[PDB]
C-alpha cells in the first residue's frame, strides 16, 4: 500500500511552534483527503486537521482552530501541519492518516474507519 | 418515479468531494431537504465518500462486489436497486457518473445544482438532451462568506 511518512516532531516551550510533515509513498489521487489526528497519554485519539487532495480545503478540530494550518503540495506529494502558539496540552503522538472518506467528515468519524495510518511522531510542548 | 439530483461545475463536470474546488453549504443544504425520508441509491465511491450512512433516508449501494457494511443495504443491479426503494413516491439517484449513467433512462425528475466552477475532471453528469426536459425550477445565488462560488438550483422533469 501507499506509506505515510511522518516527520518534524520534537520538544519545544509553550508558545513555540513546530511544523509537521507527511509525505506519501505514492502519489495520492484526488479523491482522496489527508490529515493528522492526535493521542495524548491516557486520552482517546482525536482529530487535529485534514485537507482534501484535490480541492485543498480543510477542516480543523475545535481545540486547534486558528493556531493550526494545514496545506499540501500536489507536486511533492506532501502535507504540512503548521502548529503555532503551542500550548502544553498539545503533547501527544500526532498520527497522519488518508483515506477517501469527504474530509467534511473528519471531525467526527471513528479514526478506525480510515485505512491508511502513518506510526505516529512524538510532540512535546513543556512550560518547563 | 426515479430522480437524479447532482452538482455540475462548468461542462457538466462531477465528482467525490475531496476533488472538487467548492465549499457549498446551502447545496448541502439544498441535498439534505430534496433527499430527507426518501431511499437514496448511489455508487460504492459515493459510499466511501460519505464515510456513514446519510441520516433520514433508506441507503442503498449498487456494487457489483459484496458489501463491507451492515449498516446499509447492498445490490447488485438497477433493478434490485429499485426493488429494494419499495412502494415509494420517489427514489433519489445521488450518483457518481456511472451510477447516474444508469439511472437517467428511466428518471422522470432531474436536480441540478450548476456550480460557477471551472473544474478539470474525466467525470461528467450524462448528457441529458434538453429539449426533452422542461425547467419547472429556477434560483440562483451568488457567492458569500459561506459559498465559495455562485450557483444555480434547477428543477427539471421530463416531457
Ligand atoms: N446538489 C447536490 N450537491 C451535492 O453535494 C451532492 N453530492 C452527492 C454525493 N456526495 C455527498 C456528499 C456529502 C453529503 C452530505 O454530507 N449530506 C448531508 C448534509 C451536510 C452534512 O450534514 O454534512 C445530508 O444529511 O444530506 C451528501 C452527498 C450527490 N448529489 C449531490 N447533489
Amino acid at each position: 500500500q501507499v506509506q505515510l511518512q511522518e516527520s518534524g516532531g520534537g520538544l519545544v516551550q509553550a508558545g513555540a511552534s513546530l511544523r509537521l510533515s507527511c509525505a506519501a509513498s505514492e502519489r495520492l489521487t484526488v479523491d482522496y483527503a489527508i490529515g493528522w489526528f492526535r493521542q495524548a497519554p491516557g486520552k482517546e485519539r482525536e482529530f487535529v486537521a485534514a485537507i482534501s487532495w484535490g480541492g485543498g480545503l480543510t477542516v480543523y478540530g475545535e481545540s486547534v482552530e486558528g493556531r493550526f494550518t494545514i496545506s499540501r503540495d500536489i507536486a511533492k506529494n506532501t502535507m504540512n501541519l503548521q502548529m503555532n502558539v503551542l500550548r502544553p496540552e498539545d503533547t501527544a503522538n500526532y498520527y497522519c492518516a488518508a483515506s477517501r472518506i469527504s474530509y467534511r467528515v473528519w471531525n467526527t468519524i471513528p479514526y478506525n474507519k480510515l485505512t491508511l495510518w502513518g506510526r505516529g511522531t512524538q510532540v512535546t510542548v513543556s512550560s518547563h | 418515479m426515479i430522480s437524479l439530483i447532482a452538482a455540475l461545475a462548468v461542462d457538466r463536470v462531477i465528482g467525490m468531494e475531496n476533488a472538487m474546488p467548492w465549499n457549498l453549504p446551502a447545496d448541502l443544504a439544498w441535498f439534505k431537504r430534496n433527499t430527507l425520508n426518501k431511499p437514496v441509491i448511489m455508487g460504492r465511491h459515493t459510499w466511501e465518500s460519505i464515510g456513514r450512512p446519510l441520516p433520514g433516508r433508506k441507503n442503498i449501494i449498487l456494487s457489483s462486489q459484496p458489501g463491507t457494511d451492515d449498516r446499509v443495504t447492498w445490490v447488485k443491479s438497477v433493478d434490485e436497486a429499485i426493488a429494494a426503494c419499495g412502494d415509494v413516491p420517489e427514489i433519489m439517484v445521488i450518483g457518481g457518473g456511472r451510477v447516474y449513467e444508469q439511472f437517467l433512462p428511466k428518471a422522470q425528475k432531474l436536480y441540478l445544482t450548476h456550480i460557477d466552477a471551472e473544474v478539470e475532471g474525466d467525470t461528467h453528469f450524462p448528457d441529458y438532451e434538453p429539449d426533452d426536459w422542461e425547467s419547472v425550477f429556477s434560483e440562483f445565488h451568488d457567492a458569500d462568506a459561506q459559498n465559495s462560488h455562485s450557483y444555480c438550483f434547477e428543477i427539471l422533469e421530463r416531457r
